[PDB]
């Protein structure tokens, strides 16, 4: 999932965009992934 | 004119008229290309 960016591949974002903005797309992916990790660990705790 | 900045730099040049914006964060072009560059932070102004 691209969490609302242009794509879900990091090598693809750098090769079509300029680092002034790139950070925004990257940050988007970062946030999405991070939330996912949070959910996984929380449900793991509850199951444990 | 509220905080005190400690050090400032007297930087200037001249442009091709056309790109009176080459001087901008990451914002590209022959000056940002083989003539000059701007940091992605650049706490400054392009007062021109």
């Amino acid at each position: 999932s691209n969490f609302g960016a242009i794509s879900s591949v990091l090598n693809d974002i750098l090769s079509r965009l300029d680092p002034p903005e790139a950070e925004v797309q990257i940050d988007r992916l970062i946030t999405g992934r991070l939330q996912s990790l949070q959910t996984y660990v929380t449900q793991q705790l509850i199951r444990a | 004119n509220d905080l005190c900045f400690t050090n400032v730099y007297a930087d200037s040049f001249v442009i091709r008229g056309d790109e009176v914006r080459q001087i901008a964060p990451g914002q590209t072009g022959k000056i940002a290309d083989y003539n000059y560059k701007l940091p992605d932070d650049f706490t400054g102004c392009v007062i021109a």
